């Protein structure tokens, strides 16, 4: 029964200030101390603060203090944390645990980024370089360059051709987003059958194919 | 306040045990700590492991074992199963703060190993007009998902460029991945042979072109 229900992932530009929602079910919202830690990219886990329902009273990481606020919503039993003048290192995933002899159950994380521009982004064809079809299957891809935010959305031959397809992590290059996407398909479909990909750019309302041609 | 040291990463097979160390810098680690472990399945899915530097169950296995070692807490793992690979946090106490470990990067070899399949795609036409010419390479199918990728361009070894990518799992639960090689137009028109050789283990698994 016991759910830690955290506020939706979050997207702001510095100097903002964000406030993340964690609802709880399944126990006792009285018996137990609510944690806000901080999960940044790489540099892990960290404990922000914490309050005590039981007290009344919130305890904070000096580092965190003027940063980070934590405030309980009894009526509903919500626990808050707000984070005032966000900056680039202020970006990750923030988590609220409840307490016990330990940090038993998790929230299912909150993401913050804070940051620059929106781009959409610019795709570009992978085709064989004058090779062939070694197992008479052929590789083409798409580069999904330069875009933000994330995430994409690649297809190929709307989906059409599912089998085959490799569609790996976005990369931050120009301190924006490369990704890559790739398709295996018998050297008889390629290039008599048409080959597409189709990446899907959300935040930008883009739609794009992008048809491969041998070079 | 200190420093909670963890192994970086660690590595195991099905049926055997493991053991996870947490260092506290100030010294001996005691009750006033109250020790915790923490579980991070890779889908940023995070639970409790252990607390209290004893208490086992929410309803955590029997084979998941914590402890106080005399510096440090110990997180025995006695018949290491697949489902125990994920990332394991410690926790110590000094006072009004909480300090995690670096965390202990555990995986669990429940699957053969697989060798990745690398295929090198140079800078597209559209692109190259943008004066820029991205080369990429991809690696797919791989067990353990462990690889390191290496250029040189006309033999020369880069040491620019080089965006690799963390292994992502694929629905075979093998791994893939890509890296990537940027550079402008004229350095592209400028030598003859591009070569991406990937590292899983001791074998590495070279991908040329020679453009022109
Ligand atoms: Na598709
Ligand atoms: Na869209
Ligand atoms: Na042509
Ligand atoms: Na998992
Ligand atoms: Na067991």
């Amino acid at each position: 029964e016991v759910q830690l229900q955290q506020s939706g992932p979050e997207l702001v530009k510095p100097g903002a200030s964000v406030k993340v929602s964690c609802k709880a079910s399944g126990y006792s919202f009285t018996d137990y101390n609510m944690y806000w830690v901080k999960q940044n990219h790489g540099e892990s886990l960290e404990w922000i603060a914490y309050i005590d329902p039981s007290n009344g009273d919130t305890f904070y990481n000096q580092k965190f203090q003027g940063k980070a606020t934590v405030t309980l919503d009894k009526s509903s039993s919500t626990a808050f944390m707000h984070l005032n003048s966000l900056t680039s290192e202020d970006s990750a995933v923030y988590y609220c645990a409840r307490g016990g002899g330990l940090f038993a159950f998790w929230g299912q994380g909150t993401l913050v980024t804070v940051s620059a521009k929106t781009t959409p982004p610019s795709v570009y064809p992978l085709a064989p370089g004058s090779a062939a079809q070694t197992n008479s299957m052929v590789t083409l891809g798409c580069l999904v360059k330069g875009y933000f935010p994330e995430p994409v959305t690649v297809t190929w031959n709307s989906g059409s051709l599912s089998s085959g397809v490799h569609t790996f992590p976005a990369v931050l290059q120009s301190d924006l987003y490369t990704l890559s996407s790739s398709v295996t398909v018998p050297s008889s479909p390629r290039p008599s059958e048409t080959v597409t990909c189709n990446v899907a750019h959300p935040a930008s309302s883009t739609k794009v194919d992008k048809k491969i041609v041998p070079r | 306040q200190a420093v909670v040291t963890q192994e970086s990463a660690l590595t195991t097979s099905p049926g055997e045990t493991v053991t996870l160390t947490c260092r506290s810098s100030t010294g001996t680690i005691t009750s006033d700590n109250y020790a915790n472990w923490v579980q991070e399945k890779p889908d940023h899915l995070f639970s409790g492991l252990i607390g209290v530097n004893n208490a086992r169950p929410p309803g955590v296995p029997a084979r998941f074992s914590g402890s106080l070692t005399g510096d440090k807490a110990v997180l025995t793992i006695t018949g290491a199963q697949t489902e125990d690979e994920a990332i394991y946090f410690c926790a110590l106490w000094y006072s009004n703060h909480w300090v995690f470990g670096g965390g202990t990067k555990l995986t669990v070899l429940g699957q053969p190993k697989s060798s990745p399949s690398v295929t090198l795609f140079p800078p597209s036409s559209e692109e190259l007009e943008t004066n820029k010419a991205t080369l990429v390479c991809t690696i797919t199918d791989f067990y353990p998902g462990v690889v390191t990728v290496d250029w040189k361009v006309d033999g020369t070894p880069v040491t620019q460029g080089m965006e690799t990518t963390q292994p992502s799992k694929q629905s075979n639960n093998k791994y893939m991945a890509s890296s990537y090689l940027t550079l402008t137009a004229r350095e592209w028109e400028r030598h003859s042979s591009y070569s991406c050789q990937v590292t899983h283990e001791g074998h590495t698994v070279e991908k040329s072109l020679s453009r022109a």
